[PDB]
RNA sequence: GAAAUUGUUGAAAGGGAAGGGCAUUUGAUCAGACAUGGUGUUUUGUGCCCUCUGCUCCUUGUGGGUAGGGGACGCAU
RNA sequence: GGAAUACUGCCAGCUGGGACUGAGGACUGCGACGUAAGUCAAGGAUGCUGGCAUAAUGGUUAUAUGCCGCCCGUCUUGAAA
RNA sequence: CGUGGAGGUCAGUGACGAAGCCUAGACCGUAAGGUCGGGUCGAACGGCCUCUAGUGCAGAUCUUGGUGGUAGUAGCUAGAUCUAGCGAAACCACAGCCAAGGCUUGG
């Protein structure tokens, strides 16, 4: 609470406002996302909530392929066409703060099982779509991602 | 802070044919030979100094760490920097003894000035 | 799985060059499966990573990487100019450059 | 009159001026604000001036005016200043009243800085009793190295070892 | 105690050349803070704070300097 | 007879992908949307979040590889030798 | 910008190491140049403002000194062309595998 004491230059009025994010057309909650980057790379998870810090939220569900609840940036994810039903799943229980941080916090696990049950029970409504979230994804030979359709 | 510090050309200019001869030294000098290649600027030869390389008046003379340099001898001299600890940093002319350096050191941390070349002549 | 490759593969070719003066700012890249520019347009902007070995273990692993982007198309056959951060060594013309898939915008 | 005393100080030299490697040139006078001898900070050409300065006590605001200009032995007036940063600043912009903005703006700063300086020096008074600096003269070096080398050379160092082992046998 | 020039030891390339320019690579190699706080909030002593009692010099003013008895704003905790 | 389509054009029509730059540094200006207060993509970029002090990164160096460059000075400038 | 000396001034720096020289250390200058870190060394020396010059080097078949290649060569003292010992100079930008365009294109 001193005086500036060594004079500097005050900034100018920055005219760049903060305007909300526009996701691309192919993301609506419940798409199966394939990750690209990170220890979870190339897996297949389920897209639930679009958070406020401009990242998505994804669950494995951790019961299945190993991916827990997680925040994931929009740009590093590939959006398949294969939908599911998220509608019977709760959402708002968590946001940026739930992921703020400073082993495992038993609460986190609890939420994990909560979304786990309902969501898996939804997935069982489609054939093989259980396994299709178990197996990894990878390019095979001759694959030409500029010709592919996800 | 400061802008990002850009040198425009970071490689010291050498005198034409410096290395092929010792009787010629490395301090840049012009080529007055009207036939020479370096004077007429043929492709592939060394690069003359020319004004366009002149750096950015904002960050000119700035040492990398962001301060400038100011060259002090005794403590009574660095007391001129009580005001600017955010712009100038001061270092200790070579001939200072090892007796007085340690004084400029202690007093120079109290003021909170950055001394670029501490550790000169001082062990522990 | 057997094949974990998430990245298209490719070949480094040349630096951009005139007939005489090269310009080793921007490597030129050949991509496997792209025969045509409008195939390129998909790739422009992904992250190329040139990966090789160093016998002196640096960070605890001897595999090193340069990164960089892929900027714009080149030629009608679908060469694609990429610029790394630290330009590719020119030791490698015709060495396998990896083109990852992300930033992903479709 | 003063502008002349300036221009003399701006062509001939002051006893005190520095000319740092970049273009700008300090003023090492004990009494000035900002420490740059330029038209408005060089205490020698102003005739109306005010700074702040430590006594080893607290920080006396020194002031001068035109009237004692000819009576240097006592020219600078002096005031002490409180230990309330707030009250201080109020004292400073108190005494300075219609003194132009320069000296309020800057004097305040010199106060802030010297106060901070004090606080630091107070911290550092309490710290790191350990590992003082030390110099070593050159011939101290030379002497140590050589005498050591000869020390080792003198001790053939195995004859001791073996002879000690024959001892142990 | 310099250079030219030479010896030794090590590095490195070479078998057809050295030297320079733009750029990275690899190897070696070196540098790389006595940074260690800030804003508060509380507990508690001390004193330049409070209250008594003075003394002093002079630019006599919205000033300095200084002493003793006590008590609870800066400092320490 | 009746539409359409290409061709050249127009738009102060919409929208996706990539790249490079962020110069300036209280306010003043021109404005647009606003019931108005205010707002804003209107006189040059900001926010968020990651990695680091046995630091992060940065350099010097000897080599490597790619392309380019031949021996300097003077003197008749012209096989410019 | 730099060099030699002078008139001021830093109450400049200095046996706790001034100059100087080395530097595969750093920073600054667009550059002339500058400033620090190690190392060796031993006694003076520097910055600002001004004066004055015997003041800045690649050259001159330059001057003086030191060195080389030429080469242990051509050669001349003991030994039987050989050996040992001793030992020059002229000249020296550099370096000389091809072929056609006269670096380039081939081998």
């Amino acid at each position: 609470k001193w005086y500036p004491s060594e004079d500097v230059a005050a900034l100018k009025k920055t005219r760049k406002a903060a305007r909300p994010q526009k996701l691309r057309a192919s993301l609506v909650p419940g798409t199966v996302l394939i990750l690209l980057a990170g220890r979870f790379r190339g897996k297949r998870v389920v897209y639930l909530k679009h958070l406020e810090d401009n990242t998505l939220l994804i669950s494995g569900p951790f019961k299945v392929n190993g991916v827990p609840l997680r925040r994931v940036n929009a740009r590093y994810v590939i959006a398949t066409s294969t939908k599911v039903s998220v509608e019977g799943v709760n959402v708002e229980k968590f946001n940026v703060e739930y992921f703020a941080k400073e082993e495992i916090k038993a609460e986190r696990v609890e939420d994990q099982k909560v979304v786990d049950k309902a969501l898996i029970a939804e997935i069982k409504k489609t054939p093989l779509l259980k396994q299709y979230l178990s197996a990894s994804f990878s390019l095979k030979n001759g694959d030409k991602p500029h010709m592919l359709k996800f | 802070p400061h802008p990002k510090i850009v040198k425009k050309h970071t490689k010291k200019f050498k005198r034409h044919h410096s290395d092929r001869y010792h009787r010629v030294a490395e301090n840049w000098r012009k080529q007055k030979g009207i036939d020479s290649v370096v004077r007429r600027r043929f492709r592939g030869n060394i690069s003359q100094p020319k004004i366009g390389y002149g750096s950015n008046k904002k960050t000119k003379f700035l040492s990398p760490s962001g301060h400038k340099t100011f060259l002090v001898a005794n403590v009574k001299d660095l007391e001129t920097l009580t005001m600017h600890t955010k712009t100038y940093a001061a270092e200790i002319a070579h001939n200072i003894s090892a007796k007085n350096r340690v004084v400029i050191l202690a007093r120079a941390k109290a003021l909170g000035i950055k001394v670029t070349n501490p550790k000169g002549r001082l062990a522990l | 799985a057997e094949s974990h490759r998430l990245y298209v593969k490719g070949k480094h070719l040349s630096y951009q060059r005139s007939k005489r003066v090269n310009n080793p700012n921007v490597s030129l890249i050949k991509i496997e499966g792209v025969a045509t520019p409008q195939d390129a347009q998909f790739y422009l902007g992904k992250r190329i990573a040139y990966v090789y070995r160093a016998s002196k273990e640096v960070r605890g692993s001897k595999i090193r990487v340069m990164w960089g982007k892929v900027t714009r198309t080149h030629g009608n056959s679908g060469v694609v100019r990429a610029t790394f951060r630290n330009n590719l060594p020119a030791k490698t013309f015709g060495a396998s450059v990896r083109i990852f898939l992300y930033p992903s915008n479709i | 009159s003063d502008e002349i005393v300036w221009q003399v100080i701006n062509q001939s030299f002051c006893s005190h001026r520095i000319k740092a490697p970049n273009g700008q040139n300090f003023c090492r006078n004990e009494y000035n604000v900002t420490g740059l001898c330029t038209r408005q900070s060089c205490p020698l050409a102003n005739s109306k001036y005010a700074t702040v300065k430590c006594d080893n006590g607290k920080l006396y605001l020194y002031m001068k005016t035109p009237e004692r200009a000819h009576t240097p032995a006592k020219l600078w007036e002096r005031i002490k200043l409180s230990k309330n940063y707030t009250k201080a600043l109020q004292q400073i912009d108190e005494h300075l009243l219609h003194w132009s903005k320069f000296f309020r703006h800057k004097c305040k700063q010199r106060f802030t800085k010297l106060t901070q300086v004090m606080i630091t020096e107070r911290r550092l008074a309490l710290r790191e009793e350990e590992r003082h600096y030390v110099g070593v003269a050159p011939k101290v070096k030379r002497r140590e190295q050589n005498r050591e080398r000869k020390a080792l050379v003198a001790a053939k160092i195995e004859k001791a070892i073996e002879k000690e082992l024959m001892d142990r046998l």
